């Protein structure tokens, strides 16, 4: 099957103020580069043959900074689809959109337009596949994390995350933010519903 | 009594008279449990060596002081016997206990022989722990002046050598080349350190913490890259764990591959040991005398094909991982010890002046 | 048209993103393919714009990976066929074609029967209780081992990479054939360079100086066998010779991520720090004793003539 | 001597053999010359003199009082103990090897180190030996919570559901002088483990070790565990 | 039809491919005594080589191609074939002899293969006699120039190069460094030659005989004597046997041990060595291609202690005596050739004018 | 090379508990190698018999060089049976350790240079014998049996007191000699 992916070029969190109010935050250049460049080219480089993507604010600038660039020529294998709403505000309405337009076929990337990554995320696609075949489509979301210790830079006090997993069969049990939180509360039911072992992550 | 452990795996034909245990095995397996014929710190002290946890020299021999010290302290006297001969008759199943849970460091042998000669000085008309406390000071007094007043004068030695703009290449951990740098960047040198690292100890990241944290600007590399580096690099500094006669270092194994690629981009070798680490043993090669540690620690997880996991079922392959070999004395240029900078030629003639002579 | 432009293209962002394909005769066949592909589907009246072409779509393909230097010298022996043919002929449009098709084929069937040429010829380098040090992973040399015990009893010390360990496919490779085979870090070649007879390696380019780029660590193994005086053994093709001096152009190293040596899970001392890991290492000729290739072994002071017997001067900068 | 071995009896030898036999023999087969044993004065106070009725080298029997814990039991003992603690009980009957527990004890000089095998949650590091965590239901108010500090220290806690204590500890000295210093601990079980938990989590500081097996498991005072006993004793003492 | 030679006494492990032979026994035991398989021109050349009566790799070209324009002479067409594939596939059960006499040396190897590119190269408009004459007059041809014009050229090359008052070394015995010593000393210079000799061939004697018939002053002296001549000497010259692809001189094995310490003692060596000696082939060492010959050569009489005449009753005693060896290029500064005076690092080069090309 | 018993006897003990080889080289003046070999295939430790002209075409495999000598000097450097200062250069080419097994009592303060008096020079019978012919008269035969070695050659020494560095040899001699009795 073809690979499909949602790709949201508009993140509606209000942070960088005054810095979005003149170009939006998905053109914003980290090293020559801006980060729907990136994306796209993590995009295709893990192996996405058709992308969507959805600007909200600023759009015409980013249909400018997008059309010219090298995923909307004609010799590129990742095509493009350009997805602009005056509408929607959210995440949440970008994928009933989706619905609503009956874009995707079989199990696409949701994926933001800022997002720096040389994934390969094959071997989850894999993993992900072998869990909808053998579950009969009852696996639903493959959040794919990464190794980073706790006193690392990158991630700060307000994009810090726990999780509670089931650590034979790689499922999600508990997920919560550390945003002004000292003490975590972990419920009870994961326990007794799943005793084939559990890790905190 | 004590049985002989295991060896574990296929060895090296070259390595057929050395030891290869494995850390899975332990030797405690058959011995009771409040330890009768090894002393409780003894066998602690084995455990703490032969897991691992214990890996560098100094450290070695200090964590050996104190089991002997906390031997000596639960030491008692039998009738019709004296100290100096029931010691030394008792410390050798000891010492053969621990030679069985590791292969011991040159420190150890070195404060082996002088625990044997200060042991021997004691005569039998003193007390029991008169000559005990006396022994526990001398002991104290031995451990306080060769670590702590050796380390500040070859810090002192090495802050007059190194300048400022300098770059400094380091190799494994040590405890001696650390305080170096710490102290050197903290009395007014400028510099940066490259850390030199190898495959499977992975000791460089410890030194890497002691000089991110002191605020030295680091670079971490490994071994193969070094050859990439050593145009840049100004100086090598090295921690040597034994000296030997001829001048060779016995140190960790990427030492004279270090040394040579060193001398070939004309960067001089800086040995960092200390006057009692020292050995009238000699060798010229790391095949008569040296330590094999597990033969499955050279495995990695590199996707999803470990391939040394079963290595056992071939009967051609062999795993090996050394742990020291020598220099030759033409490659290290300098020996910093709490005498002051000699070269490699002056290593048995300190010993000279050790001897008491 | 379109399937060869695509076709093109996705060979330039293969070799940008990856290793694709894995070895480099897979990638010399593709290469020799796709130039075919390029001259079948294309129009030219004189040599030289055809030339021209081959060297505009060669530099995109040398700037796409400048470590995959297979590319460009097999771009390089391409246009080399063309201008001997041109001189052939000037002293010629279809005659001239299938006559550069025929040339193509003869490269073919010179470039499959290359590992097995170096195997015929493995037996004369190789005697019995012999101890070899071996870098890296690499078929051509483990062609030779497996060829060389097919007859003879050996040893062979098979050293892993300290940045990715590719030694290990090669060890549990060969220990199915029987080499009694030993295998270590790199942090122990000089603590084993005493004892190692021969040194057989192979490499990745070899330069016009006789010089090499090879998987890194191995400028460490040819200054040891250099100290200890071992003659060294590189077993490498004849696609990859390359006229590209050591110290003319940068981009010499691979610099790759530096997750292999240090990974992520270490702390914020990473910020604080600077970890490159180059994949690949430069060994000068004076080091090096003899190259082993299908048409038999060279002084490294005789690669120089194999470079006029393949390139030309003007096409070196490509 | 490293360790003096204490065997508490708090409700006893209702099986195919006597319920105490197999703790001493075990202790008895490795070391232990000298055996301190509480006897047991609940149900009743005359199970002493069965104590005392059996082949061993040397036990040490002590009287009692009726209404009494662990915590209670181990500050009774106080002024005849010189060494580490290793703590016991009567219906624990275990084919495992030993001196797991007592290499961890040793290797990483452990301030407590216990034996589990296969109610109360616990989380243990990655490396599988030293704990961070344990609670049960019946004294907490809240669902579950962990401590910032040991998640900032270890970020992987890997949590268990199905383990059981089998009430075979090794305490230092300086734990049993906090012990005999604080008087309000009555059940060491619930007082040793979990305020050393909570003070482990602080550089300078205390480790906790615990070896989860998977060769035997322990038996129950209640009758639920009672009917495997006979059939665990049938053959696993064959060997021993 | 032709059997192979038993293998002589044990081998040594490092030389467990190579053949070893004795010259006391020898092939012809199971053989015709009109010599049917074999010719018997070749089989006299084959009796003359095991014997070692002709050893000089000159001399032994030689008396090769006089027994092969002896094969040609007594050589006869039969019906349904063509000479050009007969000759080949008749010539090599003789060289396959002449192998299993003794190992061939590379100008024997370079002979086969000249012979081989000239008998394919004849027409089949020529007749039987007429294409006989023919490679009868090339093979002549071919020796003469190749031999004797090559062998003046290079004493022309030596004469201006050897000086008044100078002090020459010499290893082995060869026709072409005696030959240049000749016409050097009747030539006008005045000189003296040290005559380096090794066991257990002592060939050197017949050079030396070669040197006083002359009228040449000579030193007769053996390999542990070069290290005290060597001081003596300033320049040495040697007759190479074989030249290798990477420049190494592949000749008698007290050569490369001997250009070694002549390097040591800043004399620079000169080897004396003609392009049908050359060899496409290569190797590095003296292992993977060389020549034994008997263990029972060895032995020696110094009064009566002969040690080694029991030599196989001991089960762990090997006997090796070594014919050729390997020097380094590192090592070699002269190659003095017909066409002038090049390095070793231009011996392949002339191969590519020796191939025409 | 050579024949020595110290060498000799260390080998055909070190073999008691250590399987290896032993090459023994025999030296072209008198052959006293033939009977170390017979001496140590006795003992069995796979003795290998070459001449003295194979050594840099065998220097490729051996790994250490144990010799024996007549004379420590002052330097450190050592006269010994010849042909061993060609094979110090082999083993100082090919950088393999240099194993001296010599006593205390062949430590000279003798040094070198020293009004030329340093070879044994004996009968050229055993290099070229009487029944040449006539051309004895005519060549000039010489037979050093010893050779001289510097100290920069040599890795380390083997003395009953252990082993010890060729920049250790003045410690030695100033421990056993007198700088007034150099003279004598
Ligand atoms: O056993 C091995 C394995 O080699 C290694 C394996 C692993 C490692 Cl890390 C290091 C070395 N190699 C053998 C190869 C033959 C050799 N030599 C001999 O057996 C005989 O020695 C001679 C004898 C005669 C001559 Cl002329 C030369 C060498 C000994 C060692």
């Amino acid at each position: 099957p073809p690979l499909q992916a949602v790709l949201v070029a508009d993140s509606f969190d209000r942070r960088f103020f005054p810095i979005s109010k003149d170009q939006p935050r998905v053109l914003l250049p980290l090293a020559n580069v801006a980060l729907i460049d990136y994306t796209l080219e993590f995009l295709t480089a893990t192996g996405v043959q058709e992308t969507f993507v959805f600007c909200c604010w600023k759009a015409a600038q980013i249909k400018e900074h997008l059309l010219k660039s090298k995923w909307c020529r004609p010799t590129s294998l990742n095509v493009v689809r350009i997805i602009t709403s005056e509408l929607y505000r959210s995440l949440g309405d970008v994928l009933r959109d989706v619905d609503a337009k009956a874009l995707v076929r079989s199990d696409f990337l949701l994926v933001y337009g800022d997002v720096i990554s040389n994934i390969n995320i094959t071997r989850a696609l894999e993993e992900h596949r072998l869990r909808r075949k053998l579950e009969k489509n009852v696996s639903v979301m493959t959040m794919i994390f990464k190794e980073s210790s706790p006193s690392h830079p990158t991630r700060c006090h307000e994009d810090n995350v726990v999780v509670a997993v089931d650590s034979t069969t790689n499922r999600v049990l508990h997920f919560q933010k550390t945003q002004g939180l000292r003490r975590f509360a972990f419920p009870l039911s994961l326990f007794q519903g799943s005793s084939d072992g559990v890790e905190v992550r | 009594q004590v049985p002989t452990r295991k060896d574990y795996g296929s060895k090296v034909s070259l390595f057929s008279h050395l030891p290869q245990y494995s850390r899975q095995n332990s030797l405690t397996q058959f011995m009771s449990i409040p330890s009768s014929v090894i002393h409780p710190a003894m066998v602690r002290l084995g455990l703490q060596y032969s897991q691992g946890l214990v890996s560098g020299s100094n450290a070695r021999c200090i964590a050996l002081l104190r089991a002997l010290q906390q031997v000596i302290q639960d030491y008692t006297t039998p009738p019709n016997e004296e100290l100096s001969r029931d010691l030394v008759n008792k410390l050798k199943p000891y010492m053969s206990f621990l030679t069985q849970c590791r292969p011991l460091s040159a420190s150890m042998h070195n404060a082996i022989k002088f625990l044997n000669k200060e042991i021997t000085s004691v005569g039998s008309s003193k007390r029991e722990e008169e000559a005990k406390s006396e022994l526990r000071a001398a002991i104290d007094r031995y451990v306080q002046e060769k670590i702590v007043l050796a380390a500040q004068a070859i810090s002192r030695f090495a802050y007059q050598k190194i300048s400022n703009g300098d770059v400094i290449l380091v190799y494994g951990c040590s405890s001696l080349v650390s305080r170096i740098l710490q102290e050197a960047w903290t009395e007014g040198r400028r510099f940066r350190v490259v850390v030199v690292d190898s495959r499977p100890w992975l000791e460089g990241r410890h030194t890497l913490r002691s000089l991110v944290h002191a605020g030295v600007p680091a670079s971490y590399l490994l071994i193969p890259a070094a050859s990439y580096v050593l145009p840049e690099v100004s100086k090598v500094l090295l921690g040597a764990h034994a000296l030997l006669a001829n001048g060779s270092v016995m140190s960790r194994v990427g030492t004279a591959q270090l040394a040579l690629v060193a001398r070939a981009h004309n960067v001089p070798v800086l040995v960092c040991c200390e006057t009692y680490k020292f050995c009238e043993r000699v060798q010229t090669d790391a095949f008569v005398s040296n330590e094999l540690d597990d033969p499955d620690d050279l495995q990695c997880k590199r996707g999803e094909h470990v391939a040394l996991a079963n290595w056992q079922n071939h009967a051609s392959l062999r795993l090996l991982n050394l742990v020291y070999d020598v220099t030759p004395p033409e490659l290290v240029d300098l020996v910093i010890t709490e005498l002051g900078m000699i070269p490699c030629s002056s290593v048995p003639v300190v010993l000279r002046v050790k001897s008491s002579d | 048209g379109s399937e060869l432009s695509e076709r093109i293209e996705s060979f330039v962002e293969t070799l940008k993103r990856g290793g694709g394909p894995r070895s480099s005769e897979e990638m010399a066949r593709e290469t020799l393919g796709l130039l075919r592909q390029i001259i079948t589907d294309h129009r030219w009246s004189n040599a030289g714009e055809l030339m021209e072409l081959i060297r505009r779509e060669g530099r995109r393909m040398t700037a796409a990976q400048p470590s995959e230097t297979t590319v460009g010298n097999m771009v390089r022996r391409v246009l080399k066929i063309i201008r001997e043919e041109y001189g052939r002929l000037h002293g010629h449009y279809a005659q001239l074609q299938s006559n550069i098709i025929e040339a193509i084929n003869e490269l073919l069937v010179e470039l499959e029967g290359t590992m097995e040429n170096i195997a015929a010829q493995a037996l004369e380098h190789i005697h019995s209780n012999e101890v070899i040090m071996t870098i890296g992973f690499s078929r051509t040399v483990e062609a030779f081992l497996k060829e060389a015990a097919r007859k003879r009893k050996f040893h062979v010390i098979v050293a892993e990479c300290a940045p990715f360990c590719q030694g290990h496919e090669m060890a549990v490779n060969l220990s199915k054939a029987g080499i009694e085979t030993t295998v270590m870090t790199d942090a122990a070649i000089f603590a084993v360079m005493s004892r190692v007879n021969k040194v057989i390696i192979g490499t990745k380019t070899i330069l016009a100086n006789g010089a090499l780029r090879a998987v890194t660590g191995t400028h460490t193994l040819a200054l040891a066998a250099k100290h200890h005086s071992t003659p060294l053994i590189v077993c490498a093709p004849m696609f990859k010779l390359s006229p590209q001096f050591p110290n003319e152009e940068d981009s010499f190293h691979k610099f790759v991520a530096p997750e292999e040596v240090l990974p992520f899970t270490e702390g914020d001392i990473l910020e604080k720090v600077s970890v490159h890991c180059p994949v690949f290492d430069y060994v000068p000729p004076e080091l090096i004793t003899l190259f082993i290739s299908n048409i038999g072994g060279n002084a490294p002071s005789y690669i120089y003539r194999l470079m006029s017997e393949l390139y030309h001067p003007d096409d070196h900068v490509l | 001597m490293e360790f003096q071995a204490v065997v508490m009896a708090v409700g006893l030898p209702v099986g195919n053999k006597p319920l105490i036999w197999y703790p001493l023999n075990l202790l008895e087969r490795v070391g232990f010359e000298e055996v301190i044993v509480v006897t047991t004065r609940d149900v009743q106070k005359a199970l002493c003199a069965e104590f005392k009725m059996k082949m061993k080298p040397d036990i040490v029997c002590i009287p009692d009082d009726a209404d009494m814990g662990t915590a209670d039991s181990l500050r009774y003992i106080y002024p005849k103990l010189k060494t580490d603690v290793l703590v016991l009980s009567c219906d624990l009957i275990t084919d495992v090897a030993l001196h797991e527990v007592v290499d961890l004890f040793r290797a990483y000089d452990a301030s407590l180190a216990m034996l589990m095998r296969k109610r109360d949650f616990i989380g243990v590091d990655s490396t599988g030996k030293r704990l961070l965590f344990m609670a049960n239901e019946a004294d907490l108010d809240e669902e579950l919570v962990i401590k910032g500090s040991i998640l900032q220290k270890h970020p992987r806690i890997r949590f268990h559901t199905g383990l059981v204590d089998a009430h075979l500890y090794c305490l230092k000295k300086y734990i049993v002088d906090f012990l005999m210093e604080n008087g309000s601990i009555t059940s060491i079980r619930s007082e040793l483990i979990p305020y050393l938990v909570r003070k482990q989590f602080s550089l300078k500081s205390l480790d906790i070790y615990s070896f989860i097996k998977e060769a035997n498991t322990l038996n129950l005072a209640p009758y639920d565990a009672c009917w495997n006993a006979c059939r665990g004793d049938r053959w696993e003492d064959l060997s021993r």
